[PDB]
RNA sequence: GGAUAGUGGCCUACCAUGGUUUCAACGGGUAACGGGGAAUAAGGGUUCGAUUCCGGAGAGGGAGCCUGAGAAACGGCUACCACAUCCAAGGAAGGCAGCAGGCGCGCAAAUUACCCAAUCCUAAUUCAGGGAGGUAGUGACAAUAAAUAACGAUACAGGGUCUUGUAAUUGGAAUGAGUACAAUGUAAAUACCUUAACGAGGAACAAUUGGAGGGCAAGUCUGGUGCCAGCAGCCGCGGUAAUUCCAGCUCCAAUAGCGUAUAUUAAAGUUGUUGCAGUUAAAAAGCUCGUAGUUGAACUUUGGGCCCGGUUGGCCG
């Protein structure tokens, strides 16, 4: 009789799964960001639809209604601080015209690629999951991290993770062991 | 008579004006041997 | 055919799987399209 | 690591039990882990503690390593630290001794063995010895 | 107009006109009377398990054959006897007599890929193993 | 009047003849515990709710009662009924719709495990107890996050002096699935978090489930078997109510998931209040009267004047 821990789905499959226009649209997104499966596009198009639906029901409400003013400015603050909107489009009429690629641009593996450090978009993903890139001071290995605007300048290599110094990996260690017993003497 | 049916409706969509793939020797075969 | 009793403790090299498989489709589908006939065919036989 | 550092946050003087709560945070940049008994040592001369009177019980290493956070409480005057502390921590610290008792099933089966006997049974043992032999 | 009452105190007619016309449905009437519990071979069940009695030669035609023939099976709970459907040939050597198969509905049909009239119960498992895995040489069926 | 803790046809004595109903009484069915709520989304709705919370009832079926503030109690008693246990044949003992467990049923559901450390409860009470509860085992019910590789060099094919693909060409880096000192964790353990050491060159540490006349995404593919009173006759071609008979290649979708079956919802405006239809496609009573029901013409302080203090935009700052 403990309280049931609430859960909910974070993705929704499309009603029309087979259309050549959309199948090529989502595959274009998958290649240029390096997405493992189509759930990643499904997940973004789910929460994007939730943001648009919430903001759409605010727009039916009249001006200066404090429910619209409080919830609306909350929704503008959350999207700008993440970075989806710019600072010049802080209105409810612009969040309806958001695009899926705006959210994917704010990911971690997309942002670590835009900051050098990757040399390809697929190398950006596989670097992160090997526990190399640390946001601020804490090591992350989640490619859907959704880097905030303030944590943009703190993305570097961890004090661990041999690309940032500190005792290179086991493959080089066995290599250093082999040339120590062969070429060292 | 599955091969007779599949050809019969296929030139009907020539006259209706829609795309349809041109054929070969798999037209009236079980594409999948079942379970 | 039978599973080994202690197993749980032509050939073509395998396709990549997961994220790297989508990299193969994106290269194959449209970056540097291989066969072009004006309508972008996808599976020919003997040409 | 050159030296591990311990930091105490949210200190609460609690004269109700004559102790102090604090959220102990330790930074171990390289080594492996906390080594709790060294934190029991370092939290002794952090002010004045006479190390049997200090206690730490919850700890969790942060993801990726480096930082570990937990709860630790220090008494004064170890004599009532003997009293207010639970038994399982004193056994964990070795300050008390683990008593040995039977399992749950054998304790309860022993209990219902007595529940069928009225009195001490000292008459019954004399009765059944005469009953069996004669 | 429109042939129905529309004024503001006419909710009794609009409520009970719908109740009677709902009886001319098919899913609604089949649900309320509970004919799944009175007439269907499956007692409202999704699957049913039954004892095979004999195998029939319900064949496509005489010798030049598209072999799709199946068995006569009695369900174990209500005791009703139904006609089954087995997949392609090579699974008839699996299904002997009295094997206690687990069978499910067949349902969807096109104008190809199985057009046999009078059968709606494909056989999913025989002797408690499978028919997909038993056909694709994953496991073996014990003999009774 | 009696009875109850107490009102009251609750029961009793007498006296009245009432009480409900087409605004559906009464009877019948429910594979009906009620509700908070669940799924489904353009709206309204349709379907579901045995099940973590609240309320009701039952402890194999009925009934009766002791004790107590509280029980018509069943881990209390008594009787009857239905099952069923032991034996020395006289007698005695029962009630898992509590927790594990087993038989039977079925499409369909787990360990005869550890502990009161937490949450709370009971007692004469900080201390004892609790299959209440928690921990762990089984567990692809359902939900969250995302491994199965990334980079460079050489030679060709390109776009064309800078940019991509190809190769049984080549090079070193990085990492966790695993094993495991130790430490954290825990009532004690397992597991997660951290980590000394080992741990990748492909038949390694190898991803499946479905699908290709349209839906619809994906073939001017291959081989073999059987038949043709069909052409030709070194070969072959075509048909084949073989509804392709058996295999393979290629391609597409989803992906540690995927398919099937039943039920239900959307699509659906095939339940239509929003929002169907009735000449000829399902459907206007043969015709009129007429109670309930539903619906019912217009009409009665309209207009003008006075000042007052407000919330919005501005010429203004």
């Amino acid at each position: 009789p403990r309280a049931p821990r609430t859960y909910s789905k974070t993705y929704s499959t499309p009603k029309r799964p087979y259309e050549s226009s959309r199948l090529d649209a989502e595959l274009k997104l998958a290649g240029e960001f390096g997405l493992k499966n189509k759930k990643e596009i499904y997940r973004i198009s789910f929460q994007l639809s939730k943001i648009r639906r919430a903001a759409r029901d605010l727009l039916t409400r009249d001006e200066k209604d404090p429910k619209r003013l409080f919830e609306g400015n909350a929704l503008i603050r959350r999207l700008v601080r993440v970075g989806v909107l710019s600072e010049d489009k802080k209105k409810l009429d612009y969040v309806l015209a958001l695009k899926v690629e705006d959210f994917l641009e704010r990911r971690l593996q997309t942002q670590v690629y835009k900051l050098g450090l990757a040399k390809s978009v697929h190398h950006a993903r596989v670097l992160i999951t090997q526990r190399h890139i640390a946001v601020g001071k804490q090591i992350v290995n989640i490619p859907s991290f959704m880097v905030r605007l303030d944590s943009e300048k703190h993305i570097d290599f961890a004090p661990t993770s041999p690309f940032g110094g500190a005792r290179p990996g086991r493959v080089a260690r066995r290599n250093a062991a082999r040339k120590a017993e062969a070429s060292g003497e | 008579s599955a091969k007779s049916f599949i050809l019969r409706k296929k030139e009907l969509m020539k006259r209706r004006g829609r795309k349809v793939a041109k054929d070969s020797k798999f037209t009236g075969r079980k594409r999948r041997h079942r379970f | 055919k039978v599973h080994g009793s202690l197993a749980r403790a032509t050939e073509k090299p395998k396709k990549p799987k997961g994220r790297a498989y989508k990299r193969l489709l994106y290269t194959r589908r449209f970056v540097n399209v291989t066969l072009v006939n004006g309508k972008r065919r996808m599976n020919p036989g003997p040409s | 690591s050159d030296a591990v550092t311990i930091r105490t946050r949210k200190v609460i003087s609690n004269p109700l039990l004559a102790r102090k709560q604090f959220v102990v945070d330790v930074l171990h940049p390289n080594r492996a882990n906390v080594s709790k008994d060294e934190l029991r040592e370092k939290l002794a001369e952090v002010y004045k503690a006479e190390k049997d009177a200090v206690s730490v019980f919850g700890f969790r290493t942060q993801f990726g390593g480096g930082k570990s956070v937990g709860f630790g409480l220090v008494y004064n005057s170890v004599a009532e630290a003997k009293k207010f502390e639970p038994t399982y921590r004193l056994v964990r610290y070795g300050l008390a001794e683990k008593v040995e008792k039977a399992s749950r099933q054998q304790r309860k089966q022993k209990k219902n063995r007595d529940k069928k006997i009225f009195g001490t049974g000292k008459r019954l043992a004399k009765k059944v010895a005469r009953r069996n032999a004669d | 107009g429109k042939g129905k009452p529309r004024g503001l105190n006419s909710a009794r007619k609009l409520r009970v006109h719908r109740r009677n016309n709902r009886w001319a449905e098919n899913n609604y009437k089949k649900r309320l009377l509970g004919t799944a519990f009175k007439s269907s071979p499956f007692g409202g069940s999704s699957h049913a398990k039954g004892i095979v009695l004999e195998k029939l030669g319900i064949e496509s035609k005489q010798p030049n054959s598209a072999i799709r023939k199946c068995v006569r099976v009695q369900l174990i709970k209500n005791g009703k006897k139904v006609t089954a459907f087995v997949p392609n040939d090579g699974c008839l050597n699996f299904v002997d007599e009295n094997d206690e198969v687990l069978l499910a509905g067949f349902g969807r049909k096109g104008k190809a890929k199985g057009d046999i009239p009078g059968v709606r119960f494909k056989v999913v498992k025989v002797s408690g193993v499978s028919l997909l895995a038993l056909w694709k040489e994953k496991k073996e069926k014990p003999r009774s």
